[PDB]
């Protein structure tokens, strides 16, 4: 049976907050298609061949 | 009917364009589901309080 | 006998690969994330907040100062908790 | 939108019949745990921060960022005032220094 992900648990409270100290640079690719192939089709030599 | 199965035979392939396009919109109809819920990789749990 | 009438003449149906168990802890791992990090978990680790302090964030973020959260909790609750009743009332009416 | 995380700035660059982007975003690592409080009151009046958190290392106030731990002492210029100490759920006596 398929996971769903990790299990967590935030430490939520009256007055509690978490600042971070440091970072960090991240660099990811994205795909996206723009065209395809153009063709055409002749009626007289596909479908009654000399 | 046995001899119909010979009959359609004759036809060419008429059932399998059918058949994959029917699987890719299946394929596409979980991806939907996938791409729509699937935005988080840590299951958080709400507070007792 | 309506499934097994389509059934009978090779028109089947696929279950989903997600069950509906999977999709519910799916939405409540989205509340929980929101109401305990606000906008932190969605992009990168998960930071807790108290939830008074992200809404006067996020008035402060339409340009009204957070004093008047500050102010006015009790009052913003009340309305808040009264329009979610409201939304219970409008579903279960007939009118779908 | 463009990547994940807080976006910077993206580079194209060209595929067949495609295309394909290259983001650059800014990823917050390395938290910590700090105490935090609504408003600060100093002499019956309330102040609130004016673009940061109020924290506390243990003993101290201070102020700071929301995305980078770099605190400041509270000083009237990093504060404003409104109203009084009888309003806000949570305030916290401590003392605005005068510059
Ligand atoms: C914030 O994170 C960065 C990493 O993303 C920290 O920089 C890293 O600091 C450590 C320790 O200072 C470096 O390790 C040492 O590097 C030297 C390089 O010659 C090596 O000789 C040592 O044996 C040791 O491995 C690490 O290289 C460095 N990373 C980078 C990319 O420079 C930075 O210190 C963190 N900031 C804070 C405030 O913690
Ligand atoms: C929370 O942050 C405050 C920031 O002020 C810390 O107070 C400061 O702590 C440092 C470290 O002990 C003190 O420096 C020391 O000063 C004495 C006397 O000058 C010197 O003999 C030591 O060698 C050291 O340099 C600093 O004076 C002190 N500042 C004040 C205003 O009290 C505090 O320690 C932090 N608390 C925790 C739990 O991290
Ligand atoms: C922040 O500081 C203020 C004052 O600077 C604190 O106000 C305190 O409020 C209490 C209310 O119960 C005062 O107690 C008083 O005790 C006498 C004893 O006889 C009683 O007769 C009064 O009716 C009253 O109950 C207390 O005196 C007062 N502090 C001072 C210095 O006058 C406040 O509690 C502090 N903390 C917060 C979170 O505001
Ligand atoms: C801030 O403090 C909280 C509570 O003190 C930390 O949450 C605990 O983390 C430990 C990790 O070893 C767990 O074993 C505990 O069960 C957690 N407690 C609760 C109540 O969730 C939290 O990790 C601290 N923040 C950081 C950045 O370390
Ligand atoms: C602090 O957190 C608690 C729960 O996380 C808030 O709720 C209080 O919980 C205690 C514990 O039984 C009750 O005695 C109080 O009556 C609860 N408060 C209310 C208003 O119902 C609590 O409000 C938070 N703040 C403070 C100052 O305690």
């Amino acid at each position: 049976t398929m996971s769903l992900g990790a299990e967590n648990s935030v430490a939520y409270s009256n007055n509690s907050i978490a600042i971070p100290t440091n970072f960090t640079i991240s660099v990811t690719t994205e795909i996206l298609p723009v065209s395809m192939t153009k063709t055409s089709v002749d009626c007289t030599m596909y479908i009654c061949g000399d | 009917s046995t001899e119909c199965s010979n009959l359609l035979l004759q036809y060419g392939s008429f059932c399998t364009q059918l058949k994959r396009a029917l699987t890719g919109i299946a394929v596409e109809q979980d991806k939907n589901t996938q791409e729509v819920f699937a935005q988080v990789k840590q299951i958080y749990k709400t507070p007792p309080i | 006998d309506l499934i097994c009438a389509q059934k009978f003449k090779g028109l089947t149906v696929l279950p989903p690969l997600l069950t509906d168990e999977m999709i519910a802890q799916y939405t409540s791992a989205l509340l929980a994330g929101t109401i305990t990090s606000g906008w932190t978990f969605g992009a990168g680790a998960a930071l807790q907040i108290p939830f008074a302090m992200q809404m006067a964030y996020r008035f402060n973020g339409i340009g009204v100062t957070q004093n008047v959260l500050y102010e006015n909790q009790k009052l913003i609750a009340n309305q808040f908790n009264s329009a979610i009743g409201k939304i219970q009332d409008s579903l279960s009416s007939t009118a779908s | 939108f463009c990547g994940k995380g807080y976006h910077l700035m993206s580079f194209p660059q060209s595929a067949p019949h495609g295309v394909v982007f290259l983001h650059v975003t800014y990823v917050p690592a390395q938290e910590k745990n700090f105490t935090t409080a609504p408003a600060i009151c100093h002499d019956g009046k309330a102040h609130f921060p004016r673009e940061g958190v109020f924290v506390s290392n243990g003993t101290h106030w201070f102020v700071t960022q929301r995305n980078f731990y770099e605190p400041q002492i509270i000083t009237t210029d990093n504060t404003f005032v409104s109203g009084n100490c009888d309003v806000v759920i949570g305030i916290v006596n401590n003392t605005v220094y005068d510059p």
